[PDB]
């Protein structure tokens, strides 16, 4: 599983600030790599995070409280 | 028609940040609320803008408006590990 | 170079409680001794961040050596800051 | 007052891959200025955290607590 490569080009394409901008094909496999990455290391982040309260179900709580370091982590 | 491509993005980026999101559901044991998913699937979109953007401001830093490989790898600069399998998953590419 | 890295800790941790002082007046509170060491020390530690991206966006730019640009690189998701410290280091 | 440009220097160098990297000298200012930015942003912001708990004595908990934003606001 993971992001098609158009998904990705067209993900990147939208938040470009220049129009100039564009992005080679083996760069959109290897960025569709790393967002498949950081989809699976949120998940994992606010599962354990949920588990650390004893609780079977993730909230919305429990993402909120992975995200900062989770977005420290992807600098 | 700008927003219809907008909302098809999107729901591309939450059904795939969905279905990522449950196998690790079953590896943990627990289960995502269907808001919970939603809210990765945001967090993700709104990371790629993150990429996006530092992709784009490394590249045009090496005096390229294309953004290759080596953006990328400058992306991951900071986890060797990351790092490690983002470069030889991008050796495999210019090998071809 | 026996003593290089004692030598920067101590002087960064002076100058850091030194400039926690500003801050304690314009507040009214005190920072505890631990405080400061760990104010100090936290910036020891993110100055290594900052540097090895800057030799990095150097080497990006196929220099070896790092300019203005690189500073820029390094803060551009803080364009207020940018600013500021471009203004405060003209104010030379 | 602020970083000597000798300490920034020298910080900066002591971190690099490698030591012969060179930094010039507008570079070098710049990076005082912002070391001393954060400094002075890391000390507000366990004080303002510490007002928050009514508290004039600022510890190493309030550090603690608002670091993860910190980083967040500076990288």
């Amino acid at each position: 599983g993971g992001f098609r490569k158009e998904t990705v080009e067209r993900l990147l394409r939208l938040h470009f600030r220049d129009g100039r901008t564009r992005v080679n094909g083996d760069a959109l496999l290897l960025m569709a790599e790393l967002l498949k990455v950081f989809v699976r290391e949120a998940a994992a982040r606010a599962a354990r995070q949920a588990q650390a309260e004893d609780l079977e179900k993730v909230d919305i709580e429990h993402v909120e409280k992975v995200l900062p370091q989770l977005l420290l982590d992807f600098v | 028609q700008r927003e219809l491509l907008i909302q098809r993005l999107r729901a591309a980026v939450h059904y795939t940040t969905g279905a990522l999101a449950q196998d690790v559901a079953e590896d943990k044991g627990v289960l995502f609320s269907k808001q919970t998913v939603a809210a990765i699937s945001e967090i993700t979109f709104r990371q790629a803008e993150n990429f996006a953007r530092d992709l784009e401001m490394f590249a045009r830093h090496a005096k390229r408006s294309t953004i290759t490989s080596e953006d990328v790898k400058l992306l991951a600069r900071r986890s060797n590990s990351l790092l490690k399998y983002i470069t030889q998953k991008s050796d495999e590419l210019a090998s071809s």
